[PDB]
């Protein structure tokens, strides 16, 4: 075969009443005549162009703009008589004319897929690639020039003429109208959002319910501006490496898939504090179909949400105005080792919520360690013993229903909604199935957590955190169950923003001496309570005891510390995450990841994070290692 | 099979950051770097070889196999004391101590030496690649001592993957890439702000819109203007890339290589076009750059590209290698400026095979050298070297080193693959010892010097040069090898009788016979000869020649050329003004290095004879290759 795509690039006016750009047209021209595939999911998008392993594509761009604009690929090979990228690749006269299509020009494009750029033996049936435009990279983009470009094995024209596939291209993109083609006075330029569908805007279509839907997802921008995307159902393709939530950075594309439940147009986050307000959204109508014309465990948890006090830095203290650490806690008078009133999850022995559950002074603030293999059922019986009411929901499992019935608390749309007042107790059922657990690829124990959800962080930030562990099947059978499976241990990377905590100015009549000047909302005081810590412990406050030749898994996550990501440390130590060996773990704000470690490097090691702008704002602990006994 | 304890005598020094390319007010900078030395006596600077100068503004490669031994005997030479540190820095045991001071601190001029088994901890796996990639740096202040300039690469390999020849190479060729955005609110920069840039014209911009590295620094090493040097590679010998991003918390960099694709391993191997390097994620990825010519690496992140990532890399074919012209070159090109004299002078006449008594270069000079202006940046793959013959004396040069300049100003020596300090070349042995030397890694230069290291009676030489253009494919298109069929060429007309058939299908750079060239039926200037390529080609130039008709001489003195895409209507060749009056032959034999200013992209090439000798007579050849095919 030999494929042609006769489509130039244009200037168009855009919307959802603010902002008008330059796009990438679609049309059957020899001149300038209409031609549209775009109705649904196609936003600002040069047509999704598809070529198979052995083919040869011929774009011929007719330029119409005040702009000098190019056309340039990725993931594909070509001759220096395309590329479409200006700079001195030596290039004779005619070999540079591809590099910049002078404004209102016209040029042909020579594009090849060889064997060497088709997709590897075992991975995505069909590779995610986009087609850019770069003369002034920053301008050509933010303006609005970008399309999807797909490439895959010998059989689209033949095995999608006969095959059924539900696939879309979602363009997770952040155009900034101040970096556009374009340039008393009060309202300077702005946007930030999916497919070009702003604020809360919604695009178009859905896929059938009882099976799978694939999306080639193209990351975008003109700056290092990370996201973290979700909806209901797991999003299990990355490879068949099987992921909690698609995590997108600067310029990123690999391609992923999910299953479905029913009509519930599922909610589509960017789910970060900063990106939120001006954030990304879209629906998914999961409808009925056209094409028809040594057993499993049973776990138990009595947990209460309960108010206590928290000293973030007990063991060690040495403040005055002597440091940046000296400044932390209550920026009036009181400022030593830092004490606040928090509300952390805490589990009890039985329905008589009396017997204090012996604590894990290493997990500090963290909730009781929740665990359940695929096939099991968690009966989680939950008391509030804090005034200002909360609940419990696990980010992980999907089958979460109140114990005995399939009701909805008399009124609300679903449990992470409103329920549980002071005093009252609720019996929840968490049933775990293969879909929300690992696989023949992952680790055997993916990392997840439970927050409470009456408020989001205006909850969490005040202490509502606990680790949920979903795992592969095993009991005196399967793999590694002959002498012992060495214990489970959790690190939680968390910035608690007291400034939002449901115990806000409660805490100022408390530890802070006099509100005789009741000051609030401030430059340094707001910064004085942003508590960058690992398990509530901070500034080398309670580290962790371990020993050498000891060997077990770490489970780690980033929570509350958002707006940013965390490359994470461990001095001299190295881990086997994703069955490779790396020395630093990059972690988002969803971030559930599960490492493994051979402990045999004796000494103090300064665990912190590979970012040296929090590990001074606190955000470090220590670890110790020395021979044992047994 | 054995284990090895491989030490690396290494230190930390400074100089810093140059720009000067083309794109003079340039600033001095005085950051710190790692540097490989020669032994414990920290003396020999250990000249950075042509094979690893890409490394440039960071530290040298430290390399090991699985069941191995790594050792570092380290000296600091600086202000703020620094240190060595990476991940497997497997310290040992315990001590009569006070809560375990495991602190690594290396004070200036002191020597802190550390060495450790490199367990399978640091090793790559059966699922993985032939080698994994790891970082070393100064941990005195991991924050500052990274913008300061103590980035370093570390390679950990499967057993039986390295060599006697140092490093590896089993179809390898490795490069590291070090993408940070350097900044000087970090490391002693005070000794820069009022060290340079300020005297009695000072007190301008304290920390307001001044940002001196967010005025510049977007590293791919710190040769990271929008151009760093050593990215030399063979368009096959499949190249492994070692990508490690560092820096701060905006230091995500998403890099790709235009018109190329690479494969990454993990669980398996899956194919990818660009890779969001993260800070702390030390990537290894391999690719087979089967597109020849000259490209680049760029961090695709809009605002990053537009202040320094567009940083070139070159791929050559090594199926390209023609004599650079010493018979077919330049009548009396370039020679020396004092080095070289003996009546029967220097070059002027120092070429290979040059017959006569007055023949070649000739200087009884302990300090000598000759110089060839290639009149353009060129790829030089090798040099055929030979000697002369005297009264009854055998005299030649027995040993030589080779220096080159790409520019004319700053030169330096040569270090053919992993040799030692300096690349010593073996001369001739007699008066006909054609000892075709090849440059193990190639050389890109405009100027080459040859310096004798021992002679016979006089430092005495005659030589040719191997190579070709970056890839203006200075390789014979198929007239000689006859890859172009006899069918594939017609002419305006051919002379024909009984004792001859001087058909167009004969015009071949060296062709013997009775009718051994093309001749037109009669003699007209509006007469022509036409090659047809059965595909779309790129042309350097046409090599012309005449015929030895046993009758008389016959050749063409001046000509024109015409091009076509259609093959039936013709856009001809031009100068910077009118048509190109081409400088042609003067004999029955001898060919002509006659090439084109704008490399002509065409498929139908026509020769247009203007002036000639006795009759119009043509044996010829085209030089070149091909871009895209037709459209
Ligand atoms: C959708 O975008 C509009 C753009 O104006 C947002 O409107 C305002 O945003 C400012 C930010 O400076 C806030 O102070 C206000 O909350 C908004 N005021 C008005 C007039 O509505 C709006 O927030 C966005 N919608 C969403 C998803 O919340
Ligand atoms: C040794 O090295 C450091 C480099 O700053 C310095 O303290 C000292 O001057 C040096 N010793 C010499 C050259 O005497
Ligand atoms: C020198 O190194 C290059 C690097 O690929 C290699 O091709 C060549 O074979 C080596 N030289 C020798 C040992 O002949
Ligand atoms: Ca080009
Ligand atoms: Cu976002
Ligand atoms: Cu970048």
């Amino acid at each position: 075969a030999t494929r042609r795509y006769y489509l130039g690039a244009v200037e168009l006016s855009w919307d959802y009443v603010v902002y008008k750009k330059t796009l990438f047209v679609e049309f059957t021209d020899h001149l300038f005549n209409i031609a549209k595939p775009r109705p649904p999911w196609m936003g600002l998008l040069g047509p999704t162009i598809q070529a198979e392993v052995y083919d040869t594509v011929v774009i011929t761009l007719k330029n119409m703009a005040s702009h000098p604009v190019s056309l340039h690929a990725v993931g594909v090979s070509y001759w220096k008589a395309s590329e479409g990228a200006e700079y001195d690749d030596q290039t004779s006269q005619r070999e540079k004319e591809d590099d910049k299509v002078f404004p209102g020009g016209s040029h042909t494009y020579v594009w090849q897929v060889l064997k060497e750029n088709g997709p590897m033996a075992s991975d995505p049936l069909c590779l995610t690639y986009s087609y850019l435009s770069h003369v002034d990279l920053v301008k050509d983009l933010n303006s609005g020039l970008i399309g999807a470009l797909l490439v895959c094995r010998e059989g689209s024209l033949a095995k999608e003429k006969t095959q059924t596939l539900h696939k879309f291209i979602l363009l997770f993109a952040v155009f900034d109208e101040g970096k556009s083609w374009h340039s008393s006075a009060r309202a300077w330029p702005k946007m930030h959002t999916v497919n070009g569908y702003v604020n809360r805007s919604l695009p178009g279509l859905i896929g059938c319910h009882r099976k799978s839907v694939y999306w080639h997802v193209i990351g975008m921008g003109t700056t290092p501006e990370v996201h973290s995307i979700f909806l209901e159902g797991h999003t299990f393709l990355v490879r068949n490496h099987r992921q909690a939530s698609l995590e997108i950075s600067p310029i990123t594309f690999l391609t992923a898939q999910t299953l479905l439940m029913d009509l519930g147009q599922f909610l589509l986050f960017c789910h970060i504090s900063s990106h939120q307000h001006d954030g990304m959204e879209a629906y998914v109508k999961v409808d009925s179909c056209p094409e028809e014309p040594k057993h499993p465990k049973t776990w138990v948890h009595y947990i209460a949400a309960e108010e206590e006090d928290w000293d973030y830095a007990p063991l060690v203290l040495a403040p005055d105005d002597r440091s940046y650490k000296s400044q932390y806690l209550n920026n009036g008078p009181q400022r030593i080792g830092r004490k606040y009133k928090k509300v952390r999850f805490m589990a009890y022995t039985d329905e008589t919520f009396k017997t204090r559950e012996a604590i894990q002074h290493e997990s500090g603030i963290l909730g009781p360690l929740l665990y359940g293999e695929v096939g099991d059922t968690l009966l989680i019986i939950f008391k509030n013993q804090a005034s200002r009411p909360y609940n419990i929901y696990p980010h992980g499992i999907t089958d979460v229903r109140p114990l005995y019935s399939r009701r909805l608390p008399k009124g609300v749309k679903h449990l992470k909604d409103f329920p549980i007042l002071p005093g009252e107790i609720f019996k929840y059922k968490w049933t775990v199935t293969v879909e929300d657990g690992p696989t023949k690829s992952d680790p055997r124990c993916l990392t997840r957590y439970y927050s409470s959800f009456v408020n989001m962080e205006r909850d969490l930030a005040s202490g509502l955190i606990g680790p949920l562990l979903i795992c592969y099947k095993e009991s005196v059978d399967q793999r590694g169950n002959q002498i012992m499976s060495d214990k489970r241990n959790v690190i939680l990377f968390s910035v608690f923003d007291e400034n939002r905590s449901w115990y806000l100015t409660e805490n100022i009549q408390r530890f802070l001496p006099n509100p005789a000047g009741v000051q609030l909302e401030d430059p340094e005081f707001q910064a004085s309570n942003i508590m960058h810590s690992i398990n509530g412990y901070v500034f080398d406050s309670l580290q962790l005891s371990v020993c050498l030749h000891e060997v077990a898994y770490w489970y780690i996550l980033s929570i509350g510390a958002q707006t940013d990501f965390l490359s994470v440390f461990f001095s001299g130590y190295t881990f086997k995450h994703k069955m490779v060996y790396e020395d630093t773990l990059t972690l988002f704000p969803f971030s559930g990841e599960t490492v493994f470690m051979s402990m045999e490097n004796p000494g103090l090691w300064i665990l912190g994070c590979h970012n040296s702008d929090f590990r001074n704002r606190g955000m470090t602990a220590l670890l110790k290692v020395s021979s044992c006994d047994k | 099979f054995q284990k090895k304890t491989r030490h690396y005598f290494i230190a930390a020094v400074e100089r810093l950051w140059d720009y000067g390319m083309s794109s003079g007010s340039v600033p001095q900078f005085k950051k710190v770097v790692f540097q490989e030395f020669t032994d414990g006596s920290f003396t020999q600077p250990l000249y950075r070889g042509e094979l690893n100068e890409h490394l440039g503004l960071l530290g040298p490669y430290i390399r090991a196999e699985v069941e191995d031994n790594i050792m570092v005997t380290f000296r600091n030479q600086a202000s703020r004391p620094y240190s060595f540190y990476s991940s497997l820095i497997s310290y040992e045991e315990d001590q009569r101590q006070g809560a375990e001071p495991r602190k690594n601190f290396v004070k200036p001029n002191e020597t802190k030496t550390y060495f450790w088994k490199v367990q399978h901890h640091m090793a790559p796996t059966k699922d993985e690649f032939d080698c994994k990639a790891w970082a070393y740096f100064s941990d005195v202040d991991l924050e500052k001592d990274v913008h300061s300039g103590l980035i370093g690469p570390l390679l950990v390999c499967h057993t039986n993957t390295l060599n006697p020849a140092h490093g590896r190479q089993v179809t390898v060729q490795e490069f590291a890439l070090f993408l940070t955005i350097f900044d000087e609110t970090k490391s002693w920069y005070f000794t820069e702000n009022m060290e340079r840039n300020c005297r009695a014209p000072c007190n301008i911009q304290m920390e307001d819109p001044t940002f001196k590295e967010n005025y510049r620094f977007h590293a791919i090493n710190g040769y990271i203007m929008d151009t760093l040097p050593g990215l030399v590679m063979a368009q096959d010998q499949r190249i492994r890339w070692y990508l490690l991003s560092m820096g701060s918390n905006e230091n995500i960099h998403s890099i790709h290589f235009s018109g190329h694709v690479f494969t990454v391993r993990k669980k398996e191997e899956y194919k990818m076009a660009l890779y969001n390097l993260y800070p702390g994620v030390f990537e290894t990825v391999e690719m087979l750059p089967s597109k020849a010519g000259i490209w680049r690496v760029e961090c695709l992140i809009g605002e990053h590209l537009h202040a320094g990532m567009s940083t070139l890399f070159l791929v050559y074919s090594n199926k390209c290698q023609t004599p650079l012209g010493m018979a077919s070159g330049h009548i009396r090109d370039f020679q020396i400026t004092a080095s070289g004299q003996y009546g029967q002078w220097a070059p002027k006449l120092a070429r290979l095979h040059y017959s006569g008594s007055i023949n070649a270069w000739s200087t009884k000079e302990p300090f000598s050298w000759i110089k060839v202006d290639l009149l353009a940046p060129m790829i030089i793959h090798g040099i055929k070297t030979q000697g002369a013959r005297q009264k009854f004396s055998s005299l030649y040069i027995s040993q030589f080193i080779i220096m080159y300049s790409l520019d004319g100003k700053k030169w330096q020596t040569y270090r053919g693959n992993s040799t030692g300090t300096l690349m010593v070349f073996f001369g001739n042995v007699d008066s006909s010892g054609i000892k075709h030397n090849i440059f193990n890694p190639p050389i890109i230069a405009r100027y080459i010097r040859l310096h004798p290291t021992h002679y016979s009676i006089r430092s005495t030489l005659r030589m040719e040069l191997m190579g070709c253009d970056l890839n203006s494919c200075s390789m014979p298109l198929g007239m000689e090898s006859k890859a172009i069929s006899d069918a594939q060429i017609t002419a305006s007309s051919y002379f024909t009788n009984m004792f001859a058939t001087w058909s167009p299908s004969k015009a071949r750079l060296h062709l013997q016979g009775r009718s051994n060239a093309w001749r037109p039926q009669v003699n007209n200037p509006k007469e022509w000869l036409q090659v047809d390529f059965q595909k779309t080609m790129k042309v350097t130039g046409v090599t012309t020649q005449g015929v030895k008709s046993l009758l008389t001489s016959m050749y063409v003195k001046e000509f024109l050329i015409s091009s076509s895409q259609d093959g039936h209507q013709w856009t001809l060749f031009f100068q910077n003004g009118k048509v190109k009056v081409f400088q042609g032959n003067q004999d029955s034999f001898t060919p002509v290095v006659n090439s084109l200013d704008p490399p002509l992209l065409t498929r139908y090439l026509r020769i247009h004879p203007q002036s000639w000798v006795h009759q119009i007579a043509l044996r010829m050849e085209v030089l070149g290759c091909e871009a895209q095919d037709l459209y």
